[PDB]
């Protein structure tokens, strides 16, 4: 593509010096240039890929979300007419989130899902998968909402039924699924028992594995466990 | 305050 | 332009909305095509324009620095060969930066200044003429250097003597205007003793007339006025 | 740290 040109290895260096620059537009072409060049990634290159759109994303959804609330104050009994400038820029940044997810659900589409066969790689993307249909369903409003939210549903399912099958309960990626899922449960499918029923369940298996592990591996079960409590907190 | 995901 | 087609109120609505999502590159972009509208900005939209393209040059400034200081590392004696990536996107990140400058400094020249007559809108252009020369200084390493330096200079001191005729020593401009001139002197003239002389005169012009402001005008100058004593403290 | 400017 744009990055056709350039070396996979180059490219994947220049990905590392955007995260540091804290560049993650550029991040992200980077690893989508990494990406196209045909070859699997390695455990690194895919957190690199997936820190990447999350920061990119993460910044349309928050400006998204500004916006809307504006939106929504102006349509509210009693605000004054402001005219169509809200929404016409609510729906550039959604425009423009929505081709972000729209990307990045092209590249696990062609084509790493179809060649990722170990658990650590198949769920992971299954997940980043899940996650972008989630992104697609905070925005929609019309008739494909429906469909978009299954979409998410049926790739974090499938993740779970894999990571569950060949994952040990404290792995990152198995715990991280778990509570992006939880949120999809929560917020997206309006199913807050499921949420609060699986956060728990997912903490409570991975307490109870802490002990087969070394000090590192510990701390990054424990990271994301508390994310899990944090969230059974706010919401119970 | 606002939940967290990963 | 590419804003040819949208209404300048528009535009200006646009800009304060992204400035609340803090999407400083659209508001930089509404903001650029409410310029080239071709009527004089008002003190509320010059306000805009500065806030939206500093925040912008001000995110590519802070990654080239990273950057530059990750490639000065591999300069050194003993660091291993990288290879060209390094070099390769810190130039990437630094023509971004200079086709940034250059678009504020068009706007400048075409033709904000040329028809700023009253000294709060003309020592404003001037002042923003000053620090975008000053930002392609930052990052000037050729023939071209000490024309850059000496363009900055000769903007900072047109909006300086217009300063001291036309406004108070305690307006914000005046001492947003004295602060960055002094920051030049300090880190782009090598001239660390013209820096502080200016931020102490400056500073101790600002006291003496405090008297005269009401509370909201007192807050706004001692605001500035900190900045100035905060460089004083770094460099003495 | 980082001097100041506005
Ligand atoms: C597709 O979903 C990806 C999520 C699921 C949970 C988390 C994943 C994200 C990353 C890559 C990692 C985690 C943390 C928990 C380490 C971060 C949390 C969000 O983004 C990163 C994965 O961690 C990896 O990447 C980190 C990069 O940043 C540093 C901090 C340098 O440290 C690195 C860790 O040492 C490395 O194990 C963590 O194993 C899993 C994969
Ligand atoms: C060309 O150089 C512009 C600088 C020189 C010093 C400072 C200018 C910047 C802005 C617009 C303003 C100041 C502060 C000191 C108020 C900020 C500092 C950097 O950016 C803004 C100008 O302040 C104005 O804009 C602010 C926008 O943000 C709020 C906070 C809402 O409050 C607004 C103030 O009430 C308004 O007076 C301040 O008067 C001067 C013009
Ligand atoms: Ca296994
Ligand atoms: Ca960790
Ligand atoms: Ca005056
Ligand atoms: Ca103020
Ligand atoms: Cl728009
Ligand atoms: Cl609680
Ligand atoms: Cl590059
Ligand atoms: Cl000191
Ligand atoms: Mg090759
Ligand atoms: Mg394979
Ligand atoms: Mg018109
Ligand atoms: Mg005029």
């Amino acid at each position: 593509g744009a990055m056709g040109s350039m070396e996979r290895a180059s490219l994947i260096q220049k990905a590392k010096l955007a995260e540091q620059a804290e560049r993650y537009e550029d991040m992200a072409a980077f690893m989508k240039g990494a990406v196209e060049k045909g070859e699997e990634l390695s455990n690194e290159e895919r957190n690199l890929l997936s820190v990447a759109y999350k920061n990119v994303v993460g910044g349309q959804r928050a400006a998204w979300r500004v916006l809307s609330s504006i939106e929504q104050k102006s349509n509210e009994e009693g605000s004054e007419e402001k005219g169509p400038e809200v929404r016409e820029y609510r729906e550039k940044v959604e425009t423009e989130l929505q081709g972000v997810c729209d990307t990045v659900l092209g590249l696990l589409d062609s084509h790493l899902i179809k060649e990722a066969g170990d658990a650590e790689s198949r769920v992971f993307y299954l997940k980043m998968k899940g996650d972008y249909y989630r992104y697609l369903a905070e925005v929609a409003t019309g008739d494909d909402k429906k469909r978009i939210i299954d979409s998410a549903r049926s790739a974090y399912q499938e993740a779970m039924d894999i990571s569950k099958k060949e994952m040990p309960p404290t792995h990152p990626i198995r715990l991280g699924l778990a509570l992006n899922f939880s949120v999809f449960h929560y917020e997206i499918a309006n199913s807050p028992e499921e949420a609060i029923s699986l956060a728990k369940t997912t903490f409570d298996e991975a307490m109870a594995d802490l002990h087969t592990l070394s000090e590192d591996s510990y701390k990054d079960s424990t990271l994301i466990m508390q994310l899990l409590r944090d969230n059974l907190t706010l919401w119970t | 305050k606002r939940r967290k995901s990963v």
